[PDB]
């Protein structure tokens, strides 16, 4: 994450690490929605374009992690049952990059906690300049040794689509600070399939509003990182669990 | 049913340092 901080001990027990088995790599990240159901980005498992089709047998999670040194007693690996990426996912503008990988459950704990999904919250929380947060172990640039964590004010559709040549779509939503906005900040390589959080002042909890699907650069003057648009593929997510 | 509760925060009548920002954000 580029202009990120540091996170706290259990700032996000819903985050959630995805890794291939051989070679044993860190490949996204993911978050916890429920204690047998993991969310991540589509293009995470499958991307035609870089011959990348993972499934279930490929593939390894780690859960309650804060540094990439063994967090003994607090830290859980788990393998996947299934996979499922959305039916429509147009890998060929990333609509729809979306994906839920069904893991035996794992055992709650201070550090390891599901998040809540956004229910029509989504309505009052989604409003350009309202900040969310997000997450990952992803590269600091574009060209660390614990979590990252970054808020980001969500910007409005019309100045997304000027930021950019891809056909953007209703299933998703730009973030970020303006140019001319003062700060910095901004998810990268590596961040793919963080959650992009949001905490309810009306239930006092955090509900994950986006993911990180895709981005021009990092934290470029005049791009904005553009993460799926969670509620409106809920549907799909109830559906299938 | 408690998602989005964290244990080491909320449950404990706790906030981490950038929280309010967000909330503000809402206003
Ligand atoms: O997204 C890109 C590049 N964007 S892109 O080439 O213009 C292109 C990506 C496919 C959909 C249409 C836009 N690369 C990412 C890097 C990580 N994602 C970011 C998130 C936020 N901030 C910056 C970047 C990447 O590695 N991907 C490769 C596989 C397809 C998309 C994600």
């Amino acid at each position: 994450i580029v202009e990120g901080s540091d996170a706290e001990i259990g700032m996000s027990p819903w985050q959630v690490m995805l890794f291939r088995k051989s070679p044993q790599e860190l490949l996204c990240g993911a978050s916890l929605i429920s204690d047998r159901w993991v969310l991540t980005a589509a293009h995470c498992l499958l991307y035609p374009p870089w011959d990348k089709n993972f499934t279930e047998n490929d593939l390894l999670v780690r859960i309650g992690k804060h540094s990439r040194r063994y967090e003994r007693n607090i830290e859980k690996i788990s393998m996947l049952e299934k996979i499922y990426i959305h039916p429509r996912y147009n890998w060929r503008n990333l609509d729809r990059d979306i994906a839920l990988m069904k893991l035996k459950p794992v055992a709650f704990s201070d550090y390891i906690h599901p998040v809540c999904l956004p229910d029509r919250t989504a309505a009052s929380l989604l409003q350009a300049g309202y900040k969310g947060r997000v997450t990952g172990w992803g590269n600091l640039k574009e060209t660390p040794s614990v979590l990252q964590v970054v808020n980001l004010p969500i910007v409005e559709r019309p100045v997304c689509k000027d930021s950019t040549r891809i056909r953007i779509t209703d299933n998703m939503f730009c973030a970020g600070y303006k140019p001319d906005e003062g700060k910095r900040g901004d998810a990268c390589e590596g961040d793919s399939g963080g959650p992009f959080v949001m905490k309810s002042p009306f239930n006092n909890r955090w509900y994950q509003m986006g993911i990180v699907s895709w981005g021009e650069g990092c934290d470029r003057d005049g791009k904005y990182g553009f993460y799926t648009h969670v509620f409106r593929l809920k549907k799909w997510i109830q559906k299938v669990i | 049913a408690d998602c989005g509760l964290r244990p080491l925060f909320e449950k404990k009548s706790l906030e981490d340092k950038t929280e309010r920002e967000l909330l503000e954000s809402y206003i």
